[PDB]
RNA sequence: UAUAUAUAUAUAUAUAUAUAUAUAUAUAUAUAUAUAUAUAUAUAUAUAUAUA
RNA sequence: UAUAUAUAUAUAUAUAUAUAUAUAUAUAUAUAUAUAUAUAUAUAUAUAUAUA
C-alpha cells in the first residue's frame, strides 16, 4: 500500500487474506464457574512418587 | 444491536421487533470468526498411569 | 515494465454514486453531470448524450425518496418522537 | 560536407524547491456521549426570623 | 396552618471548566505517488560563429 495510486474512481484489487491457522483448542464455547465456590476442606491433596 | 437500534434504543435496552435480524447477524459474525485452519502441533508421548 | 496499477484496475468502493453532489432538486441528473465532468469529458464534446442521462445519487432513498439525513437517523428520529414517561407521578397510585 | 564552440528546443537520468493526493504520528478547534466540579433557576425537606 | 426572607441538604434543568471516548476540520512532522519549476549530466534536432 505504499501506492494505491488508481486512476479516477477505481482501486487496485488486492489477494484476499485466505491462509489463516490455528494451533489451539477448535472451540467457541467456555466452560466457568458462575459463582465462586464456599472454599471446603480438601480432604485429599494429590499423587504421591517415592 | 448490531442493526436498526442506533440511535433511538436505550443503552441498557433490546428491540423485540428487530430480533430475527440481529441475531441472524450475530451469528454470521460467529461464523465468519471461527473460519480458520486446524494446524498441527507438535506431540509427546504420556506415560502418565491409565 | 509490469505495472500491477496497470493490470489490477477495479472499481473502487462506492463507485457507483461516489461524485453526487448534495442536492435535493434533481440529485440524479446532477449526479450524472457530476460523472461526465468527473470523468474529463466536456459538454461541447459529448453533445446531444448530455442532456437527458441521470445516474444514482446518495440523496435518493432505495424507496425512491428524496432524504437529507441517514435513513437509520430517520427512523432515529421518528423513534425518538414518540417515547412516554416510563414512570409518573400522580397522587392516586396505590 | 566535416570538425570545434555557443545558444535554443525536445527526450532521458540525478538533485533541489513548491503544489496536490494517500497513509501514520502529534497538536488545536468544533460537535456528540459519559464522568466530576462550580454557578444560576425551579421543586421538596429541615432550621431560624417576620407577617397573618 | 399559610405567606415572605435567609441558611443547609436532596432532585431536575441550563451554562461554564476539567477528564475520557467517537466523529469532522485545520496545522506540523515522516513515508509513498503524481504534477510544475530550477540546476547538472547524456543523446537528438535547429540556428549562429570559426576552421578545412
Amino acid at each position: 500500500s505504499k501506492h494505491l495510486s488508481a486512476y479516477l474512481d477505481s482501486a487496485v484489487a488486492n489477494g484476499p487474506e485466505l491462509i489463516v491457522e490455528d494451533t489451539g483448542l477448535c472451540t467457541s464455547f467456555m466452560l466457568l464457574d458462575n459463582i465462586p465456590s464456599a472454599h471446603l476442606t480438601k480432604e485429599l491433596i494429590g499423587f504421591t512418587w517415592f | 444491536k448490531t442493526v436498526l437500534s442506533r440511535g433511538y434504543i436505550d443503552n441498557a435496552q433490546f428491540n423485540p421487533l428487530a430480533l430475527r435480524s440481529n441475531v441472524l447477524l450475530m451469528l454470521l459474525q460467529f461464523t465468519l470468526s471461527n473460519l480458520k485452519i486446524n494446524k498441527s502441533s507438535t506431540f509427546t508421548s504420556d506415560v502418565t498411569t491409565i | 515494465t509490469a505495472s500491477p496499477a496497470d493490470t489490477n484496475v477495479v472499481p473502487a468502493k462506492d463507485a457507483p454514486t461516489t461524485n453526487s453532489p448534495p442536492s435535493t432538486t434533481s440529485p440524479n441528473q446532477a449526479a450524472a453531470d457530476a460523472n461526465q465532468q468527473q470523468a474529463g469529458i466536456v459538454s461541447s464534446q459529448s453533445g446531444p448524450n448530455a442532456v437527458g442521462d441521470s445516474a444514482p445519487s446518495t440523496s435518493v432513498n432505495n424507496d425512491g425518496d428524496i432524504i437529507t439525513r441517514p435513513t437509520s437517523d430517520s427512523i432515529a428520529a421518528v423513534a425518538n418522537a414518540t417515547k412516554p414517561a416510563a414512570v409518573v407521578s400522580d397522587p392516586q397510585s396505590m
